[PDB]
């Protein structure tokens, strides 16, 4: 098991398993999980009502700094009645720590403008809202970056599909650029590659 | 056939003098803009060729089009293409410019650059090499040479 | 370790003070730049002529989209359908009839130089080395009608050469 | 000279040279959302048209309870 | 018959329509706007020109990826023609100069082309021969092209005798020939560009409609000095042969249906003019209407 | 089970503000296609602004309409600045035929199209 084998270093491992407990401990109200995965960085999943508390907790308070932000995104899945995750990152300046507050949403429960206790997630948070539509409330200026402005339909949805439904063209009827159904002129052969006999037996979810 | 000859003639010499000084203007927006000014570079000269790069619409004579050309772009590429002098010459450069290429299946990319602008001459690569380039622009120019643009007046 | 920029101050030494004002009022550190820019005028300059002297390359560059054959043989493609199934951009369409004496073979076999983005995976993927890029890179095309290839077209691309194919293939059987 | 019956007179012929209703059909006490067939984004159209006319500021819950010409030019009476 | 010549699909831009039409000339205005409604159909225009490939190429991107066809022709030879016909689904025949040139003038191109190429089309198997004509060209005086055009259409009705002959009218559009003679300086039905070529690409897809000739009818019927009110109004090559031209013939021709029997909705005069008549500096609609 | 509701109670203030946001829309077409220099009818382009408004009628939800006056809202503001170009406005109409009647048999021609 030792050569060719990125190596675990437990001692990390028990130091936010600690760190983790004692946020789980100091802040009771808020959490459903603190995971811990092996290759050690740290994931706190949220109920979305204190993320303001949350965050305004964790850029001071003098035992975990957390200036740095790092990403946002609500990665979109389906299956679960809340499908949207926002997913923000952080690292501490002194501590060299990776953190992530991931909370739950649905596809109308808001977050609260959190660009006030953050200042670099304005354009993040215009991003996930012209991207995916997850609103977010009491924002000072929402706009749309990223896309065209004519074009809508929130595209990094899975139900927007692979190309989309507008295509531009120059006609020259009007002597314009105008819009059309997409008509593609090769299939885009989409591959079936999930072959089975489950190549990893460490996750196997139980039956009904 | 002396008026014939001096035609000859002439449309050799408005024809050389297409196709010898031919200063562009640089559309460029991703990485093949990186390769037309390493074109531009010592090891590359344009400038042995006359060829010279310039900013001014109002004034080139062969528009590139390189990189990725999307929805949110077009219209701001025609408009700068309209006000573009009626001797006009277009090189579509780079697999995203010549037919949309990788980003081919998503939105927000007109797949090549035919659906804007009339395209005189494709070269691809992605990138393309530099010394590619320059001998698309080399292609171009022996277009220039084949143009008979006064006989066609003269016989019209 | 941090070895930072700019922790000094100009010091209020009289030769000092008369020094920088020198530089100020007698324009002479702009001088030195002349001086620079001359010395790189003297120089022999690093240009190639291009259509005389064509540009240096190595064994491993990724040019043309060529079929190989076998050594006075059949097609060296078989149809097996991996450069597909490793193409990022998809440029690849094969179909695959059988001929008439038992052995697969293809129709059709495409390429969309518009859509190809030049890696080399359908060079580290086809199981016999059958499709190979090429050294050379002058297409130049006129029309967007040429730029989808056909079996015929690469077969014929790879007629135009296979000694240069032959000598890269003998550099690059012991790497790749 | 800005009076009541001159200020009637104006709503009057404004709603005559308003050419979606069809006929005139004019009626000062109407109700005429239900009894003359007006949906109510014809009614902020005519409201604010009225605002962009010669109006007030005119609030948009002062837009929806008047729904009648009298009682339009009596909101009108009622500021001016 | 053969596959490939049924439609798939939609409309347009790869969404392959099922005619194929051989268009000649094209390369001035009404056959270019015609290219593109056929592009928009998505057709295969097979288009000779006999020019520099500069024109052709700011018409080229107009149809799709190869389905526009460019090819050499000319207006003496045939063996050219033939291989441009080789295999052609429909052809339509619009080519002519409204002005003198020193070695083609009005005669011989309306007197000697649609000879010849309704010949070899008649003989190499075509359907729907579509051949213009102005309207009311007739052997009424003063007007060699409106004689010409008139031999022209007894020509066509000679030779391949089951031919569409249309006639519009005088068409303005974008790119018009007497509105921008009127910018550098009896009624009159003028009819806008989109509505004539509606007309045409739905007579040449809407098949009963065919061997009876057509005529198009401008939606006003006016004056002409109310036309130059209105267009001075708005806006704030000279052979006097067009003058005349201009001047001589404005009439109905009730002997044959129009528009409104073809599945085209006519535009008037006024909101195209608000769409061409660009050109302030650096709205007085009048339109008197005489009968 | 409850939400937290965006910005109304019920559906009278979505009603109210999407009311006031045609009200601005109305204000909105006039200047700006004078200033892009269009070629369409005031009439034309305020009744297929109506017609628009009349596209979404039958939505009983208040977080819905709420979020189309999001979306009203931010298309009216980048509409009365310059950004959005003659393109784009022009795009919000079909200038690009599409003809197709709802005729069964017309669809029954050129077909697959159930
Ligand atoms: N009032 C009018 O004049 C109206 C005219 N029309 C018809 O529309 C058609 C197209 O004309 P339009 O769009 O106005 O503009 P053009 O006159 O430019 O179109 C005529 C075409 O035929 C070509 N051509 C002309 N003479 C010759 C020749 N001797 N040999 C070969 N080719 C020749 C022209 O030049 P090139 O080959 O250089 O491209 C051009 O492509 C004409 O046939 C005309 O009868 C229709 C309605 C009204
Ligand atoms: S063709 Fe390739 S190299 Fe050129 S802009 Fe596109 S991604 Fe970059
Ligand atoms: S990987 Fe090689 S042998 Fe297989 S289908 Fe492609 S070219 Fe043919
Ligand atoms: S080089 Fe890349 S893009 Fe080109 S055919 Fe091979 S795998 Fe496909």
């Amino acid at each position: 098991t030792r050569p060719t084998v990125r190596p675990r270093n437990d001692v990390a491992h028990k130091q936010l398993s600690a760190f983790g407990e004692y946020v789980a401990e100091i802040l009771p109200k808020y959490v459903q999980q603190v995971q811990v995965s092996c290759f050690s960085e740290l994931e706190i999943c949220i109920h979305p009502d204190g993320v303001i508390p949350v965050l305004t907790f964790l850029r001071d308070h003098s035992n975990a700094q957390f200036k740095s932000l790092a990403d946002l995104t609500a990665v979109d899945i389906p299956t679960r009645q809340n499908r949207f995750e926002i997913v923000y990152n952080l690292l501490s300046l002194r501590f060299n720590s990776r953190i992530r507050v991931k909370t739950y949403t649905d596809e109308l429960t808001p977050v609260e403008s959190s660009v006030s206790v953050y200042k670099a997630a304005n354009w993040y948070e215009r991003e996930i809202w012209d991207m995916f539509g997850v609103f977010f409330a009491n924002h000072p200026d929402l706009r749309r970056i990223l896309t065209d402005y004519g074009f809508e339909g929130h595209p990094f949805r899975k139900d927007f599909p692979l190309s989309g439904y507008v295509e531009l063209r120059y006609d020259d009827e009007v002597k314009r650029v105008v819009a059309e159904p997409v008509e593609l002129a090769q299939e885009f052969r989409k591959f079936d590659l999930n072959s089975p006999w489950e190549a990893f037996p460490a996750y196997r979810q139980p039956p009904e | 056939s002396r008026g014939e000859y001096v035609v000859a003639k002439l449309d050799d010499l408005i024809n050389w003098a297409r196709r010898s000084s031919l200063w562009p203007m640089t559309f460029g927006l991703a990485c093949c803009a990186v390769e037309m000014m390493h074109m531009a570079a010592p090891r590359y000269d344009m400038d042995r060729f006359g060829v010279v790069f310039r900013a001014s619409p109002r004034q080139s004579d062969v528009m590139i089009v390189a990189g990725t050309l999307t929805n949110k772009m077009a219209p701001a590429l025609r408009k700068v293409y309209d006000q573009m002098p009626e001797p006009r010459y277009v090189v579509s450069m780079g697999s995203c410019a010549n037919g949309g290429g990788y980003y081919h299946y998503s939105y927000s990319v007109v797949r090549g650059c035919d659906r804007i602008v009339p395209v005189d001459i494709y070269v691809p690569g992605c990138p393309p090499t530099a010394e590619a380039l320059l001998y698309g622009i080399l292609q171009l120019q022996k277009k220039i040479k084949r143009e008979k643009r006064l006989r066609i007046w003269y016989r019209r | 370790t941090y070895k930072y920029v700019n922790l000094r101050e100009p010091s209020m030494d009289m030769k000092s003070v008369t020094d920088r004002a020198a530089q100020t009022l007698l324009w002479t550190e702009l001088i030195r730049g002349l001086g620079m820019t001359l010395s790189y005028l003297f120089r022999e300059p690093a240009t190639i002529n291009y259509p005389f002297e064509k540009g240096p390359l190595s064994p491993r560059f990724r040019g043309e989209h060529a079929l190989r054959r076998y050594p006075s043989g059949e097609e060296r493609c078989i149809a097996c359908k991996l450069c597909e199934a490793v193409c990022p951009a998809q440029a690849i369409t094969i179909e695959a009839e059988p001929r008439a004496d038992g052995s697969r073979r293809t129709t059709r076999y495409d390429i969309d130089m518009t859509k190809c983005i030049y890696c080399g995976f359908c060079q580290e993927a086809c199981p016999v080395d059958a499709i190979v890029e090429g050294p050379n890179f002058e297409f130049s095309t006129e029309t967007h009608e040429e730029l989808l290839y056909n079996k015929e077209k690469l077969l014929n691309n790879g007629d135009k050469w296979e000694a240069e194919i032959a000598a890269n293939i003998q550099a690059d059987y012991l790497y790749r | 000279p800005l009076t009541l019956e001159g200020i009637k007179d104006r709503v009057l012929y404004v709603l005559k040279l308003y050419d979606k209703i069809d006929p005139e059909k004019l009626s000062v006490n109407s109700h005429f959302m239900k009894d003359l067939g007006l949906d109510s984004l014809d009614q902020v159209e005519i409201i604010m048209a009225m605002e962009d006319e010669f109006g007030f500021e005119i609030p948009d819950i002062d837009a929806e309870k008047l729904m009648c010409p009298q009682e339009i030019v009596d909101y009108i009476a009622d500021k001016k | 018959l053969h596959h490939a010549v049924i439609p798939h699909g939609k409309g347009g831009r790869s969404s392959v329509s099922g005619i194929v039409a051989t268009v000649f000339g094209a390369t001035g205005f009404l056959g270019r706007y015609l290219v593109n409604h056929l592009g928009r159909m998505g057709s295969q225009v097979i288009v000779p020109y006999r020019c520099e490939p500069y024109d052709t190429m700011h018409l080229r991107p107009m149809g799709d990826l190869g389905q526009i066809i460019f090819m050499d022709w000319n207006g003496r030879d045939k063996d050219s023609i033939r291989r441009a016909v080789e295999h052609s689904n429909v052809v339509i025949n619009l080519v002519g100069r409204e002005w003198e040139t020193k070695n083609f003038d009005f005669e011989d191109v309306f007197v000697k082309i649609p000879q010849a190429i309704a010949q070899v089309s008649k003989e190499a198997g075509v359907e729907k021969f579509i051949h213009i004509s102005h309207l009311n060209a007739d052997i009424k005086s003063s007007s060699k092209y409106l004689r010409n055009k008139a031999v022209g259409e007894k020509e066509v009705r000679e030779t391949f005798p089951e031919a569409t002959i249309i006639k519009p009218a005088d068409i303005f559009g974008r790119e018009d020939r007497f509105l921008n003679y009127f910018a550098n300086i009896t009624v009159k039905q003028p009819v806008y560009i989109v509505d004539v070529t509606k007309g045409i690409i739905n007579a040449i897809k809407d098949p009963d409609a065919r061997g009876k000739t057509f005529a198009f009818v401008g939606p006003n019927r006016y004056l002409l000095f109310d036309l130059v009110q209105y267009v001075f109004a708005v806006a704030h090559w000279t052979t006097r042969d067009k003058v005349e031209r201009i001047h001589t013939t404005d009439r109905t021709l009730p002997h044959l249906p129009g528009l409104e029997d073809l599945g085209v909705q006519a535009t008037p005069l006024e909101l195209k003019a608000i769409e061409v008549l660009r050109r302030h500096r650096t709205s007085e609609i009048e339109d008197v209407q005489p009968a | 089970t409850s939400v937290k509701p965006i910005f109304s109670r019920d559906m009278n203030e979505a009603k109210r503000r999407v009311r006031e946001l045609y009200r601005a829309w109305y204000r909105e077409v006039p200047n700006t296609v004078h200033l892009f220099q269009l070629d369409i009818s005031v009439k034309q382009g305020r009744d297929k602004v109506r017609e628009m408004f009349k596209k979404n009628a039958h939505v009983t939800d208040p977080r819905v309409v709420d979020l189309l006056v999001i979306k009203g809202k931010m298309e009216l503001e980048e509409t009365i600045n310059v950004w959005k170009q003659r393109t784009h406005v022009m795009r919000f109409f079909h200038e690009t035929e599409a003809p197709r009647p709802k005729d069964f048999l017309s669809k029954f021609y050129v077909g697959h199209d159930p």
